[PDB]
């Protein structure tokens, strides 16, 4: 479920690079980099024993704990929506992908 | 606790970098910036296997595999938690190839 | 306007079809139009006015501190002028209007304009230097364009203050101030504290109003987006090109525009 969510993440997520172009055309660059409004990169992880085997809960941004965020730019809110969503999506397939291996 | 890709697409990366703090899971002040495609990203492989797994940065980002040079990360396949990524298109669509968990989670 | 027939005829009318001429690859439409800007070098002064908002971007991004200086190289030579932290704010501020006001309003130098919120308010100041050196030009009907456009910046400024900025805690006086004649004035869309009342009160703006219209992407955006249409309908004004007036700076405009909209189609 979660591969299938992938790939139409980058998909949406393409359109708050082109919100960002269209609204404030070219990003900050260098480190500041600008298109974030929220999803700081901040995440929090432990291993579960299930089924008597520890499965790391890998939850990455935007379901890990820490997550910060900075009001809204031009298209700070398209990058949320889009951007931030994919790192919900990431979180639940890192975790899946890790307690996968481990089970086989 | 982070993760850190320093080597992508960086279109998405950039936005998903950080916006009020958590420093980009330390991409800036350590490890290197999520830009890419200046420099072969066998080096962000060997970036995963020391930065990744030095438990700062549990998972990185790989583009579409073609130009990502991922092949160096596929025995990073084994322990998933350190080196855990998934391609992404980010205006480069995700070509399935050897990388460093594409293979595993395809299989 | 037996003026441009006595002197200064050859300059507009090169100016003329360099405009008429234009209807990655922005940065390289951006440098093209400098290069042209710099052969060439009333019209000229709004030409330099435009070029120092250009510069006052460019300065905001050098003002803060990452390869600053390859960031400045990429932007075009018009916005980042050869001749141009506080060392690098007090620097800017010479031979260049706009940024002795940005640094003003940084108070912290890189410190104070944060990329976040911080940097919002120094462009801000630093555009409002640039509006008062257009403004040094003695008034015109392109000085009148000017104001229009300093208005819909003021207008978008003070909408994305009221819908996002008030988290950052701009204050809601700091931020009119910080949102800039016309542009100075701006208590309608103040008025209103909330984002969604606001939005209305700053559409409800001359230069935003009867240009942004359903708005679906433009006063709902944060930044200086939303007077986006009005962008666009300046640009407009501009396609007029009524001759024996100033508009080198409206050539430059349309330059611009040209290259955001070659940027916007991208691949096909």
């Amino acid at each position: 479920t979660t591969k299938e969510s992938m790939g139409e993440v980058m998909k949406d997520s393409s359109f708050a690079l082109i919100e960002a172009k269209y609204v404030a055309g070219e990003n900050i660059k260098h480190i500041v980099l600008e298109n974030v409004q929220n999803a700081s990169i901040k995440v929090r992880s432990r291993q579960e024993n299930i089924a008597g085997v520890k499965i790391p809960k890998f939850e990455y941004f935007t379901d890990g704990e820490t997550k910060n965020d900075l009001t809204g730019l031009a298209r700070g809110g398209q990058q949320v929506q889009q951007c931030r969503a994919a790192y919900v999506k990431a979180i639940e397939l890192l975790v899946e992908l890790a307690s996968l291996q481990t089970s086989f | 606790s982070a993760l850190i890709a320093m080597i992508a697409d960086e279109d998405t990366v950039t936005g998903f970098l950080l916006a009020g703090v958590g420093n980009v899971d330390l991409r800036r002040k350590t490890n290197y910036l999520i830009v890419d495609s200046k420099t072969t990203v066998k080096a962000i492989e060997d970036a995963f296997k020391e930065f990744t797994t030095k438990e700062d940065i549990a998972i990185v980002l790989i583009s579409q595999y073609v130009a990502n040079m991922i092949r160096f990360l596929v025995d990073s396949y084994n322990k998933p938690i350190p080196a855990i990524l998934e391609i992404p298109s980010k205006d480069h669509p995700y070509d399935p190839a050897h990388d460093s968990v594409l293979s595993r989670v395809k299989n | 306007a037996m003026t441009f027939n006595i002197h200064g005829g050859y300059l507009e009318a090169i100016v003329r079809g360099y405009r008429a001429g234009l209807l990655t690859i922005v940065e390289k439409c951006t440098l093209k139009l400098v290069d042209e800007y710099k052969h060439m070098l009333p019209l000229s002064t709004f030409l330099e006015y435009i070029t120092y908002g250009h510069m006052i971007d460019n300065v905001v991004l050098i003002v803060t501190g990452r390869d600053v200086q390859e960031l400045l190289e990429k932007c075009h030579p018009l916005g980042m002028f050869d001749s141009i932290m506080r060392e690098l704010y007090r620097l800017v501020l010479v031979d260049t209007p706009l940024a002795p006001y940005f640094s003003e309003c940084i108070t912290s130098e890189d410190l104070d304009d944060m990329n976040i919120e911080i940097m919002r308010n120094t462009l801000y100041k630093a555009y409002l230097e640039d509006f008062y050196k257009f403004c040094q030009k003695l008034g015109g009907a392109t000085a009148e364009i000017m104001s229009d456009l300093l208005a819909f910046e003021a207008d978008r400024r003070a909408v994305n203050i009221t819908i996002n900025s008030i988290g950052t805690e701009l204050t809601r006086d700091d931020r009119r101030k910080l949102y800039s004649l016309y542009p100075y004035g701006h208590e309608e869309l103040a008025v209103c504290e909330d984002i969604d009342q606001v939005r209305g009160v700053m559409e409800k703006y001359p230069p935003y109003q009867s240009i942004f219209s359903k708005l679906s992407y433009g006063e709902s955006q944060m930044l200086d987006k939303a007077f986006y249409e009005e962008e666009v309908k300046r640009l407009c004004l501009a396609f007029e090109q009524q001759f024996h007036y100033g508009v080198f700076f409206a050539y430059m405009r349309l330059r611009e525009q040209e290259i955001r909209n070659l940027m916007w189609i991208s691949e096909c």
